[PDB]
């Protein structure tokens, strides 16, 4: 008994409508076909039981139905902090195995917001160790594509930087990213202007951030 | 007030083994099942097995029957998992989760990251992303924490010992060319509560028994 599960991902915006459909391959009792939801870094939380039924505490745009070989589960009315990945989970009484449809991500699609950017020059802490890492942030914005270049006394550099961004915020539905360049502490010591530029939809010029190593 | 905390992962050599914990609370131990659920870094949920703690017997997925184990211990309300022979496959968040009603897994534990690698375990060193404005700047400010040359995931990082919530990005970790880990968490904050209010960043690398805690203070 094979689940299969669909879409991969899909973005929506705040008062939508969204299915997912989980497809058993043979035939399982609705009994035993359930719905789980998983923010990101937690324990999935059970959404609906037996093909149809709300857990305790969950909201009632949640729903859940099945049409011969394929279940579906549906919000009626999307929020924001429903941004979370979405499981299917099986049983099957003959063997008491379990098996998970491999989820998908239900992204909100909002308006579109600029980011917010700071430069954090590194610590004498971290200086006395042989090192320095310039931290740009940019913080709370959609949508997610954005470009971060760095300038070391206005030369652009490249390979020596790495980026993280966060996942969909559940209240604003915003991101943030954090571009970390890193060099030796001989080679930040011989250089004086330190810039980060970004670019994103949201800005109609791009926004540069910079100090002087010294002031 | 049912609540299943797990225990004991961290960094394993391929072809080691390590044991996990699961303790149950608020309710009678012997009348649910307990399951284990494993979820490869990116990947979806995969059923490992599961343990009748009124009978001590347990099931497996066909792809694990012959390596893992689950036991019971019913006087201290614990399930365990014995993993042997791990591969760098196994690399993994682990979960345990109570069975209930049609068989549904209505309470989980928090999940335990496992990982399966040789190379040696390195606690984090912690500095300060000093904040941006000064106290009499007028608006927000950023100030951080940067957690540099780990290994392996996870750390915990919190702020004011969790008091501090709202406005904190703690980022996915990176690794890094040198093989470790390294992410930031910044807060954003008022400017006036610079002078004030201590700001604390917290960090826990458990792997290596690492629990610092780093003041950041302006300029």
């Amino acid at each position: 008994i094979q689940m299969t599960q669909s879409p991969s991902s899909l973005s929506a915006s705040v008062g939508d409508r969204v299915t997912i459909t989980c497809r058993a391959s043979s035939s399982v009792s609705s009994s035993y076909l359930h719905w789980y939801q998983q923010k990101p870094g937690k324990a999935p939380k059970l959404l609906i039981y037996s093909t149809s039924n709300l857990a305790s505490g969950v909201p009632s745009r949640f729903s859940g139905s099945r049409s011969g070989t394929d279940f579906t589960l549906t919000i009626s009315s999307l929020q924001p902090e429903d941004f979370a990945t979405y499981y299917c989970q099986q049983y099957s009484r003959r063997t008491s195995y379990r098996t998970f449809g491999q989820g998908t991500k239900v992204e909100i699609k909002r308006t579109v917001a600029a980011p917010s950017v700071f430069i954090f020059p590194p610590s004498d802490s971290q200086l006395k160790s042989g090192t320095a890492s310039v931290v740009c942030l940019l913080n709370n914005f959609y949508p997610r594509e954005a470009k971060v270049q760095w300038k070391v006394d206005n030369a652009l550099q490249s390979g020596n930087s790495q980026e993280s961004v966060t996942e969909q915020d559940s209240k604003d539905s915003t991101y943030s990213l954090s571009s970390t360049l890193t060099l030796s502490k001989a080679d930040y010591e011989k250089h004086k202007v330190y810039a980060c530029e970004v670019t994103h939809q949201g800005l109609s010029s791009p926004v540069t951030k910079s100090f002087n190593r010294g002031e | 007030e049912v609540q299943l905390v797990e225990s004991g992962g961290g960094l394993v050599q391929p072809g080691g083994s390590l044991r996990l914990s699961c303790a149950a609370s608020g309710y009678t131990f012997t009348e649910n099942t307990v399951h284990w659920v494993r979820q490869a870094p990116g990947k979806g949920l995969e059923w490992i097995g599961g343990i009748n703690p009124y009978y001590g017997g347990s099931i497996f997925s066909p792809k694990f029957k012959g390596r893992f184990t689950i036991s019971a211990d019913t006087s201290k309300n614990t399930a365990y998992l014995q993993m042997n022979s791990l591969r760098a496959e196994d690399t993994a968040v682990y979960y345990c989760a109570r069975r209930a009603g049609a068989y549904y897994f209505d309470y989980w534990g928090q999940g335990t990251l496992v990982t399966v690698s040789s190379a040696s375990t390195k606690g984090p060193s912690v500095f300060p992303l000093a904040p941006s404005s000064k106290s009499t700047s007028g608006g927000t400010a950023a100030l951080g924490c940067l957690v540099k040359d780990y290994f392996p995931e996870p750390v915990t990082v919190s702020w004011n010992s969790g008091a501090l919530t709202s406005g904190v990005h703690t980022f996915p970790a990176v690794l890094q060319s040198s093989g470790l880990y390294s992410l930031s968490s910044v807060v954003t904050v008022p400017s006036s509560s610079l002078g004030t209010q201590t700001y604390i960043c917290n960090v826990n690398h458990k792997p290596s028994n690492t629990k610092v805690d780093k003041k950041v203070e302006p300029k």
